[PDB]
């Protein structure tokens, strides 16, 4: 993998692994969550762990996290799949356009996918800046 | 029809059926452009005859019903160089292979199965057709390009 | 923009549009809606109403290409509706002259037009018919050139109905030929004052091409207007014994008396003035005036047969230089009505003999013994006419027009055959005038209609029934042109004749006296030795018989010249300019033979084309066979065209009738497609051009679609959520 991404993971696993026993337990998660923001219900915590075959050492940890962030394209690769509809090369897409593309073209999105997506989207002046949004969605 | 050509229908059917929402069905209003991609250039009168529609939404079609639309639009007549040269001559009073931009425009937009004003400025710019000082153009050249293809 | 050509120069789905019969317009512009066996349903373009029409009653039309065409032979369709439309189109625009083959058509303007000026005559001089707008001058100017170059006599038969333009146009022709003599022009004022007669005037020319003489021939003067008329120099008064009141004499106050725009005072003076210039001794011209005034007096003689006075019957004997006694004597008991009718027989006979004498005399003034080369005759007579009631008068006019027809046909036969000879088309074939002969013969030949009547007059016993029976006796069933009266104010009919331009039901009642006269051979003796020198000459030392010899004379004459037919048409019955009545106009079309010219044409080749202009217009009908006379050999060959519907030619192609209209069908229907196919080609090019940009985008969208769904589901991950939380 990558270093800097790891350095955090560990220091993280540390703050999460409250009972400082080098393992993450239903009580470990529940514990720290509450010390900050609302925490998940038993069912959430349960299936949240079942996501890891055996005990949660800093290994099966980095394992499931890495298998999440796997299968992703570059910030360059995406910024282009975008400029592929930015004929004039203005570095912006007209909102009605993009919304139209995603909504009923190719692998049609859904209203929720649609809302979830634009709830964040950086649109101001009719034009949806796909650069700033490619970053936000990436690094 | 040749297996290879059915595979080709397949190839293109996808690019399309995908763009109007991938689901293994194509808007009958595109059946024209589909075949226009496999070389052929049917006439709107032609397309509707097999199943085409005036608007989107009207209806979608599978690849099963698509095969015969293309079997159909194949046996339909295409124009030779002779024919395009003949017809264009009837607008030349001089007889020296000329015409004016303005008139050519009229022929395309006003006569026969009309052509929008956009497709015109389009193909003009594409084929990069140019007029002289008097504003005339050699219709012989033009016909040759259009006949040529977008990539010669 | 030239002032001289103001009233002289001219300013669709071939399967939907057509001509459908009409009652008001003769033919209506229709657009077909639905067929149904024979019941076609069309829409009238005008009012936009709808109706059905037998399929075989539809007529083909002409494209806007031939609007107000100057020469109708150049039209695709020459049918009663295309012709009537072209004329009426021109007419309502001032243009009253139009050609149609070798025929010139004049539509009465009923208004004065600035087209006969000397300005205009200058421009028509020596011009070839195609070179300048259609005009009567052109017809005249051309006959001149032909007589000159061809060295032969010319002749114009100006025909039409009564009130059409026969006279006006005859005069303009002479006025024209005269401008490019004084007595000639002056013969009209006197003949017009006295005349209802047929006129053939020949104008002779000398070795320097100038007028060197002239003669006049007249035919069948009426005679009836003298004593009957349907409704609507003081010094001389004592010489004629007349009271200056016209409404006083029965024989001339029946119908009208005065005449909007005719000053009888001044016309009399000028008529008198003209007798002098003509070189008429004072006695001569007073003999005329008296005999004519006598007619007025002859009609004042009352009765009871015995007389009822003698005052008026003397003035008569006086003016004619005979004894009033010896007169009324040989009039009441030749050696009450039988008399009043022989009075009329006398009046009429005098005037005729008079009118006849008058013409003979004006020809005297004219037969200058100078040197003659060739001439140019002008014919102003009566064409075919069918009325409610037809009698001897009509048979005579009709019999006349029939022999004229053969002529007009013939000329065309001769003419036609030159082309096929010039071109090299193969059609020896037989002559044309040939149909027609059956009717001519039924009337003129040895035992004919007239010959029967002529031999029936010589019998005092005869009557309207022995004549009628003696007729069927000879031609009923022995000649198919002669047919029992058919079915309909159509007065009595005793038999029917099938004339070139129509079927005429003739009533033979009174035909025996019509043909033989009846003035007392007694009074003819009185006047035979009268004191007046004129009267003596007039009675010095049948109609059909005279007219026979007469017609043959005119025919052998005409057949020695080169004919030019001018048809006059009375646009309407109300005498107003620019208004057309279609029904009236149309009517003429048949019996006017413009319709006969079309017929004769349709039997061969009408539409003729120079390969040069043919290739240019019909190449687009088989271009995949064209690597001018062979190109067409190819095109028409490609089209797998029937050798029948067309012919060879050295310099031109000959297409049977209609065919060319049908080629403009294809020939058009074909140019549209091709244009579409090149538009299709343009549609297909633009599509295929944008084929790449649609693959790249297909990918570039799948990236975004799959890669947003990821970042979407990653935010819905408890682990990540909690992770992000710890972060700081
Ligand atoms: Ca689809």
């Amino acid at each position: 993998l990558p270093q800097k991404q790891i350095q955090e993971m560990k220091e993280a696993f540390s703050m999460i692994d409250v009972d400082r026993d080098g393992f993450v337990s239903k009580e470990d998660i529940k514990a720290i969550s509450e010390q900050l923001g609302r925490a998940p219900d038993d069912k959430e915590l349960t299936a949240m762990l079942k996501e890891a075959p055996g005990p949660l050492n800093f290994t099966m940890f980095l394992s499931i996290f890495s298998d999440k962030l796997s299968g992703t394209d570059s910030e360059e690769t995406i910024r282009n799949a975008f400029a592929m509809f930015d004929e004039q090369e203005t570095k912006k897409l007209n909102i009605e356009y993009i919304k139209d593309l995603l909504e009923n073209m190719g692998d049609n999105f859904n209203k929720d996918e649609m809302r979830m997506t634009f709830k964040e989207a950086p649109v101001e002046g009719g034009k949806f800046d796909y650069v700033k949004f490619t970053a936000m969605i990436k690094g | 029809l040749s297996q290879d050509e059915i595979d080709d229908l397949k190839d293109v059917f996808e690019l399309f059926d995908f763009w109007d929402g991938r689901d293994g069905a194509v808007d009958a209003f595109k059946l024209g452009d589909v075949c226009r991609c496999l070389g052929i250039n049917p006439r709107n009168e032609d397309v509707f005859a097999v199943g085409g529609t005036h608007k989107m939404g009207e209806k979608s079609l599978p690849f099963e019903e698509f095969l015969p639309a293309y079997e159909g639009l194949m046996d339909c007549e295409q124009g030779t160089f002779a024919d395009y040269m003949e017809a264009f001559k009837t607008f030349d009073r001089e007889g020296q292979g000329f015409i004016s931009g303005a008139e050519l425009r009229h022929v395309l937009t006003a006569l026969g199965e009309r052509l929008s004003d956009e497709d015109v400025d389009e193909i003009i710019k594409l084929t990069d057709l140019q007029e002289d000082l008097e504003g005339n153009v050699k219709y012989e050249d033009f016909v040759k390009k259009v006949m040529a293809g977008p990539y010669p | 923009s030239d002032p001289d050509f103001q009233y002289l120069a001219v300013d669709f789905d071939g399967k939907k549009n057509c001509w459908v019969p009409d009652e008001k317009e003769g033919f209506a512009s229709a657009e077909i809606q639905s067929s149904k066996g024979d019941e076609i349903t069309v829409k009238i373009v005008a009012d936009s109403s709808t109706r059905t029409v037998k399929k075989d009653d539809i007529q083909s039309m002409n494209p806007p290409k031939f609007e107000k065409l100057e020469d109708m032979a150049n039209m695709t369709y020459l049918n009663e509706a295309s012709v009537l439309y072209n004329l009426r189109s021109r007419y309502t625009s001032g243009l009253i002259y139009t050609y149609s083959g070798l025929f010139c058509i004049a539509v009465n303007p009923y208004r004065r037009l600035p087209i006969y000026t000397d300005s205009v005559i200058a421009k028509y001089r020596g011009k070839r018919k195609t070179e300048i707008p259609p005009h009567l001058f052109s017809v005249a100017d051309n006959a001149y050139q032909n007589m000159v170059t061809d060295r032969e006599n010319q002749s114009c038969l100006i025909t039409g109905e009564s009130g059409a333009g026969k006279t006006e146009n005859t005069k303009k022709v002479i006025m024209y030929l005269a401008k490019v003599e004084d007595q000639i022009i002056q013969a009209n004022p006197v003949l017009e004052a006295y005349g209802r007669f047929g006129k053939f005037i020949r104008i002779h020319f000398g070795p320097t091409g100038k007028i060197a003489g002239a003669d006049i021939e007249t035919y069948l003067l009426e005679k009836s207007r003298v004593t009957y008329q349907q409704s609507a120099i003081p010094e001389l008064n004592d010489v004629m014994l007349v009271t200056p009141d016209s409404g006083l004499y029965s024989f001339i106050n029946q119908g009208c008396l005065t005449v909007d725009n005719i000053d009888d005072v001044e016309e009399f003076k000028l008529c008198d003035e003209a007798f002098d210039i003509l070189g008429f001794t004072k006695e001569e011209k007073q003999s005329m005036f008296k005999c004519t005034a006598s007619i007025l007096h002859m009609g004042e003689m009352k009765f009871k047969a015995e007389s009822d006075g003698t005052a008026e019957a003397e003035k008569v004997a006086f003016l004619c230089g005979i004894n009033a006694g010896d007169l009324l004597k040989a009039l009441l008991k030749p050696k009450m009505n039988q008399v009043v009718n022989s009075v009329g027989a006398l009046a009429k006979s005098l005037y005729d003999r008079m009118f006849n004498w008058l013409v003979r005399r004006v020809n005297k003034t004219l037969d200058t013994k100078a040197k003659r080369n060739y001439y140019i005759g002008v014919l102003d007579i009566a064409g075919f006419e069918i009325f409610d009631f037809n009698s001897f008068e009509q048979l005579c006019i009709n019999y006349t027009n029939e022999r004229l027809q053969q002529f007009f046909n013939h000329h065309m036969f001769i003419l036609e055959q030159e082309e096929y000879k010039k071109e090299g088309i193969a059609w020896e074939f037989i002559d044309f005038g040939m149909d027609l002969q059956m009717c001519i013969d039924l009337i003129e030949k040895p035992m004919g209609i007239l010959s029967i009547l002529e031999e029936e007059c010589m019998f005092p016993k005869a009557d309207d029934k022995s004549f009628q029976d003696k007729l069927y006796q000879n031609h009923m069933g022995k000649n198919r042109m002669f047919t029992k009266p058919g079915k309909p104010n159509q007065g009595p009919a005793h038999f029917e004749l099938h004339h070139y331009a129509g079927n005429v039901p003739y009533s033979i009642t009174g035909w025996l006296e019509k043909n033989k006269d009846p003035i007392n051979e007694n009074v003819v003796a009185l006047l035979g030795a009268s004191k007046e020198p004129l009267v003596a000459e007039l009675f010095k030392a049948t109609i059909s018989a005279v007219h026979r010899e007469s017609l043959n004379k005119l025919m052998k004459n005409l057949y020695s010249t080169h004919p030019h037919f001018v048809r006059c048409i009375i646009p309407n019955e109300l005498k107003q300019p620019g208004l057309v009545d279609a029904e009236l106009v149309l009517h003429q079309l048949q019996c006017n033979g413009v319709l006969e010219g079309i017929r004769i044409c349709r039997k061969g080749f009408p539409s003729r084309l120079i390969y040069s202009e043919f290739k240019q217009r019909y190449s687009i009908l088989a271009p995949n066979a064209i690597p001018g006379k062979t190109v067409s050999e190819k095109i028409l060959a490609g089209l797998q065209m029937d050798p029948a519907e067309y012919r060879l030619g050295t310099t031109k192609v000959f297409f049977k009738a209609g065919v060319l209209g049908n080629l403009e069908e294809m020939r058009d229907e074909r140019l549209s497609k091709i244009i579409s196919m090149f538009q299709a080609h343009i549609r297909g090019y633009l599509i295929r051009k944008a084929y790449k940009k649609l693959q790249d985008q297909r990918i570039g969208l799948s990236v975004i679609q799959r890669n947003i769904r990821k970042w979407l589901v990653l935010r819905n991950w408890q682990w990540w959520k909690l992770y992000s939380k710890v972060k700081p």
